[PDB]
């Protein structure tokens, strides 16, 4: 909906958040297995 | 609306109503034993008992508004299909407040929904047996093939809108309150359909979408039946698209173009998809997963049509002449296709109608 330029920015920002969460998830696995 | 008390002391409601189908000639309709069966922001659903026949009916009471823009009565008068709930009568009534006008849809009563039965199995930490998943999905795709042949798109396909008789395994699509006859070149509102079941091109704001948004919704329903919960549980409209992308991966530029060409130039982050075999439980039947992968496509024209879906190999067991319900009784009507129903792909009848049912 709304302006495509606005909606695309919000979607990009949220998808970047997904990438950061997934990357932090694997780093947490490595930290836990190191313990 | 007059009221009387019969023997057994029940409250009897008598109205003048118009038949849902056939000639426009009003008739007295009397019912009793009314109780609230469902709810909405703009109305109430009741169960009642017709006085002459004793049959249970449902009465959907919907508040009328000038800006409401509800095509529900007009669509329901036109529909006649074994997998769609039949309109027996309709009449208008007034509420307790001034200028409070209600449309009353007297429908055939069906005791359960796919949502309630699925939730019941889910709460018992169990999955619905696959034969019922085939039966429910097949009848849904059958009803979508019917309405789509008129250009009519339901736009709110979800488990709550799938009526269900558990004794017979008959499914009946209901709740045409969002339904519209889509006309090519005439735009349609993109904020439509319940969030968990909303096609991605709608979330992208496409107004030129087609009846394939229902096939995406059916895919969500099938996935939910296999999973035990909704597959795409978005917290909001944009989050719903994020939940979709978390499973299917980021749509390609060509898929974005097919959903909404205004977004083809944007470089979105590439989210790695979950493999289809990891989305569901290990013992989920592989044909159910395969069929689901052909419904939950980004590109709307790549989704199976409802007639093609009915012909998918996941439903082969339904076409077996030995197939019967687990309780013992035989399956409901499955192969009595009409010319209207088959109009999208008339040659497919040789696959949809097996020789034993041609007889
Ligand atoms: N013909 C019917 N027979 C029995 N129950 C019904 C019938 N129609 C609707 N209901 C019940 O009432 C609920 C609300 O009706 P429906 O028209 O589907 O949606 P809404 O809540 O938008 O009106 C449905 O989910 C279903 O549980
Ligand atoms: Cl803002
Ligand atoms: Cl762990
Ligand atoms: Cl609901
Ligand atoms: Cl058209
Ligand atoms: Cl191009
Ligand atoms: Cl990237
Ligand atoms: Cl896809
Ligand atoms: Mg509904």
């Amino acid at each position: 909906g709304v302006e495509p330029q606005k909606f695309a920015e919000e979607l990009i920002h949220r998808l970047e958040a997904v990438q950061r969460t997934r990357e932090a998830e694997e780093k947490l696995e490595e930290r836990l297995k190191r313990v | 609306m007059k009221v009387s008390r019969d023997k057994d002391g029940s409250k009897v409601t008598t109205v003048v109503a118009t038949p849902g189908q056939g000639p426009d000639r009003p008739q007295e309709v009397s019912y009793t034993d009314t109780k609230v069966i469902g709810n909405g922001s703009f109305g109430v659903v009741y169960q009642a008992k017709l006085c002459d026949s004793g049959e249970l009916v449902a009465i959907k009471k919907v508040l009328q508004d000038k800006r409401f823009k509800n095509r529900e009565l007009q669509i329901m008068r036109k529909l006649d299909h074994c997998n769609i709930v039949r309109l027996r009568y309709f009449f208008y009534s007034s509420g307790e407040k001034k200028d409070e006008v209600y449309l009353n849809l007297v429908l055939d009563y069906v005791p359960e929904t796919v949502y309630r039965v699925a939730r019941h199995y889910s709460r018992a930490k169990q999955t619905l047996p696959v034969i019922y998943v085939k039966l429910y999905m097949y009848q849904l795709f059958r009803s979508l093939a019917y309405i789509h042949s008129f250009g009519i798109c339901h736009r709110d396909i979800k488990p709550q809108n799938l009526l269900l008789d558990p004794d017979t395994a008959v499914l009946k699509l209901c709740d045409f309150g969002s339904a519209k006859q889509l006309v090519r070149g005439e735009p349609n509102v993109s904020y439509i359909c319940s969030r968990y079941y909303r096609a991605p091109e709608l979330i992208f704001g496409a107004t030129d979408y087609t009846s394939s948004i229902d096939v995406w919704s059916a895919g969500c329903v099938l996935a939910e039946l296999l999973l035990g919960q909704p597959i795409f549980p978005g917290d909001s409209g944009v989050d719903q698209l994020v939940e979709i992308i978390k499973v299917l991966g980021t749509p390609t530029r060509e898929q974005i173009r097919e959903m909404n060409p205004n977004y083809t130039e944007f470089k979105f982050p590439q989210i790695k998809a979950h493999p289809w075999t990891k989305v569901f439980r290990p013992r989920t039947p592989p044909e159910a997963i395969a069929l689901c992968s052909r419904l939950l496509e980004y590109t709307p024209t790549a989704r199976l049509t409802p007639l093609e879906a009915c012909a998918h190999s996941f439903f082969d067991e339904l076409r077996d002449p030995n197939v019967k319900l687990p309780n013992g009784r035989d399956t409901p009507a499955l192969f009595n296709f009409t010319t209207q129903e088959l109009s999208s792909n008339p040659p497919l009848a040789t696959i949809l109608i097996p020789p034993h049912a041609r007889h």
